[PDB]
């Protein structure tokens, strides 16, 4: 469906936000907030950081 | 040199209003 891939390397300070590092892209990203996205890494639901990654085409 | 850098980036910490 939908990829996206992070610029940098952060993690995820929260109860439901993932980390992710630029070589690892993830599927299934979607936009909940308008600051915040959503991650997820092979099933893993998680939180996408706006701040720190980019939604693919 | 002609390599720099990037910026900072923005206040990634921060945290929706509402789920």
């Amino acid at each position: 469906g939908i990829t996206a891939v992070a610029l940098y390397d952060y993690q995820a300070a929260g109860d439901d936000e993932i980390s992710f590092d630029p070589d690892d892209i993830i599927t299934n990203i979607e936009m909940i907030d308008d600051g915040w996205w959503r991650g997820v890494c092979k099933g893993r639901y998680g939180l996408f950081p706006a701040n720190y990654v980019e939604l693919r085409q | 040199q002609r390599n720099r850098m990037p910026p900072p980036r923005p206040d990634v910490g921060s945290k929706p209003d509402s789920i």
